[PDB]
């Protein structure tokens, strides 16, 4: 590549069939959740809603891509929709807007704008001084295999992370 | 080195039934072999790639050969050209 | 030896007309007591000529066509470079 695509294949990962993540709860494609009901049994309708057909799935790889790309769509509006979030993410160029895009797959829109210090000084051009930052937070600790390419992303503004 | 007129160098396959004509009258005079018929090769490109070199013989007894070993040499540099494309086209992504 | 090459003909055989290379073929003959050799045996330039293979060659003179062949990789041999065939 690299793009945005590319990023989450990486991080949240592509399978195919329902998988259970770092957690519990299931997920397809994605990051796609799915799944309010504590069982298959729900997490098996909502999926004949969204694709637009039936069954189980197991779905095919397209059908995830664009899965993919309509949650990155929800991302975004979520993002701009946020009075803390818009604000920083329209000072950003596209590499670094996939960045915070892809913490927002993983921890939401309301969990991102709690960095606020981080994220005052991504807007500011402050590239560095934000990656030491988000280092020491209770994001980093958990999983330290995705956030070291996603700060990364942020002080270079480059994909080199990931090439 | 074979230069082909500029509206032959696609790939064979993609011939089609004039193109190769085109192919055989180009040939003949670059190759100062005996005058071929139009209708030896009524075919397009992708027909022509199943013959064999004793099937080019049969139709063209005095140039057979040449214009298989002519299409050989076309196929090997359009699939260079290929594969230097295909490299390329993973190295940007 | 070697010389083994002709006299007046160019020593670069992808410029040889048809009428080239039916001279390089009666010099052949004599130059190397070859069994007669058809002058329309090979109906071609020197281009077309370095497209054959030897099997090729030994199809249209099944006496002397490995022969010709050998003869022909040796004068591209003596003198360089190309061509060829692109
Ligand atoms: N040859």
């Amino acid at each position: 590549g690299p793009n945005i695509f590319e990023m989450l294949r990486i991080d949240e990962g592509l399978r195919l069939k329902i998988y259970k993540d770092t957690e519990g709860y299931y997920t397809i494609g994605i990051g796609h959740l799915l799944t309010k009901s504590p069982s298959l049994n729900a997490a098996k309708s909502e999926l004949d809603k969204a694709i637009g057909r039936n069954t189980n799935g197991v779905i095919t790889k397209d059908e995830a891509e664009k899965l993919f790309c309509q949650d990155v769509d929800a991302a975004v509006r979520g993002i701009l929709r946020n009075a803390k979030l818009k604000p920083v993410y329209d000072s950003l160029d596209c590499v670094r807007r996939c960045a915070l895009i892809n913490m927002v797959f993983q921890m939401g829109e309301t969990g991102v704008a709690g960095f606020t210090n981080s994220l005052r000084m991504l807007q500011q051009k402050r590239w560095d001084e934000a990656a030491v930052n988000l280092a020491k937070s209770r994001w980093y600790n958990q999983t330290p295999n995705r956030a070291k390419r996603v700060i990364t992303t942020f002080r270079t503004g480059t994909w080199d992370a990931y090439k | 080195s074979i230069r082909l007129p500029a509206h032959l160098r696609l790939q064979p396959i993609y011939w089609s039934r004039d193109d190769v004509a085109q192919w055989l009258k180009w040939a003949e005079n670059e190759f100062s072999l005996s005058p071929i018929d139009s209708n030896t090769f009524e075919m397009n490109g992708k027909a022509l790639l199943l013959l064999t070199k004793e099937d080019f013989r049969y139709r063209s007894p005095h140039s057979g050969d040449v214009l298989y070993e002519l299409l050989q040499h076309i196929l090997k540099q359009r699939d260079l050209e290929a594969e230097a494309a295909a490299a390329e086209a993973a190295a940007k992504a």
